[PDB]
RNA sequence: AGCGUGUAACCCCAUUCGU
């Protein structure tokens, strides 16, 4: 290649690039209307109606807010959104750290049962020899 | 029954007869802000709240000025407000941090939705 | 010194890399791997087991079953919709709302 | 790089050990500034005394 | 009409043609 003028050309498909995937959402399960009727009353799904419609004469005008309290009300919701996220994030950190601790614990009882059977093993033989004498006197009493 | 009802209107003699104030939308707004004080300052950390609900007996007031703390600890009268929520509305440091955190969550959530 | 052998082997930490969708088929979407397929595979398996559980319960359903909730609620196309409760306003109350609105 | 010098490695272990101890116990501090509060909550339900019997 | 949640013809009324 150096002697001639041949130059390396790299395939674009063969090169490695970041994938940059996005997480996947799935539709909710749909229960056929025939199945819902066939289901027993205890297992029947029960839902609430929307009932959005209201008659013109019955409906009332909405509250009109002054700009001052809207500043206060928007501030509280923004503070509530941040606080709710912080507690939920801290919950997972507590959940994760407790998980390895329980996993760390289970290793010792697996080791602990190993010394349990070996120590009991030497004592077990002495008990077994006593049971032999009970065979000869089993018939007599 | 009537003597029970009279005794629940006050905290009791152990705390010199504190009364339970009537709950309003301005009093409830202040108590909700106090519960969520952990997220106001990223560099300040607080202990867990004593109770999940609101206290039954409480009172609202302001700290008296002291002549000795003229420079060390005193807020000018122009900066003082009537309520806790209005104090949060006024200071620039809390507003600047909160809007950045809130926008970040929504920008994250917009990507989450898509 | 089995651990010493393993430590020498793991001196290099470059891992094998993932290949992407070919360019001439880019409009189709991302090339799914085993981790991507497992998400949609477990989702379908989750729903089918639930539908089989629902269908089996329909077999031993007793048409003569009775509940006191049945007296005040009627089915709509077989679906049990809980209708919202009424307000039961009175004419005197109705006249007060309209005066407050104006 | 910290493994190259054993003396500075022991220095870092002590610094972490004091940080980890802060969770277990409270460090003593003087009143270098006028008292203005706890900087945190005051929990009235926690009882940290030791019973004698 | 009736089966089928993975990011209607046929029929019917009338119009035209024609061994």
């Amino acid at each position: 290649r150096l002697a001639h003028g041949v130059r390396l050309k790299a395939n674009k498909d063969s090169l490695y690039k970041p994938i940059l995937r996005q997480k996947k959402h799935f539709n909710s399960l749909h229960i056929p209307k025939a199945l819902q009727k066939a289901l027993p009353f205890k297992n029947k799904p029960k839902t609430q109606a929307k009932a959005g419609k209201v008659p013109k004469d019955r409906r009332r005008p909405a509250v009109i807010r002054e700009p001052h309290e809207r500043k206060i009300l928007a501030l509280l919701d923004a503070l509530s959104t941040v606080h709710s996220q912080k507690m939920k994030k801290a919950k997972e950190q507590r959940h994760l750290h407790n998980k390895e601790h329980f996993r760390a614990k289970q290793k010792e009882e697996e080791e602990k049962l190993k010394r349990q059977k070996d120590l009991r093993k030497k004592l077990f033989r002495i008990q077994g020899q006593k049971e032999r004498r009970n065979q000869k006197s089993s018939l007599k009493g | 029954k009537k003597r029970r009802k009279e005794r629940q209107k006050t905290a009791g003699d152990g705390w010199f007869g504190m009364k339970a104030p009537e709950m309003t939308n301005e009093l409830k707004n202040d108590l909700k802000a106090l519960k969520m004080r952990a997220s106001m300052d990223p560099k300040r950390f607080y202990k867990k709240n004593d109770r999940d609900g609101f206290p039954k007996y409480f009172q609202i007031g302001t700290i008296v000025d002291n002549p000795a703390d003229f420079y060390h600890s005193r807020i000018p009268k122009k900066q003082r407000k009537r309520t806790i929520v209005e104090e949060l509305l006024a200071d620039s440091e809390f507003r600047r941090y909160n809007r950045r955190k809130y926008s970040e969550i929504m920008a994250e959530k917009a990507a989450n939705a898509a | 010194m089995a651990a010493a052998f393993r430590k020498a082997a793991k001196s290099r930490q470059r891992e094998h890399r993932e290949r992407s969708q070919p360019g001439f088929r880019k409009h189709l979407g991302l090339l799914e791997k085993k981790k991507d397929y497992k998400l949609r595979a477990d989702d379908y398996r989750k729903k089918q087991e639930y539908l089989k559980a629902l269908r089996k319960k329909a077999l031993e359903k007793n048409p003569d079953e009775f509940y006191y909730k049945m007296t005040r609620v009627k089915l709509q196309d077989g679906v049990h919709i809980i209708k919202e409760t009424k307000e039961e306003v009175t004419p005197e109350q109705l006249k007060l709302m309209r005066t407050q609105d104006v | 790089k910290i493994d190259r010098n054993p003396r500075v490695k022991h220095r870092e272990k002590f610094r972490r050990a004091k940080i980890r101890r802060r969770g277990q116990v409270r460090e003593v501090r003087k009143e270098e500034q006028r008292y203005s509060g706890e900087l945190s909550g005051i929990r009235a339900g926690v009882k940290k005394s030791i019973k004698l019997k």
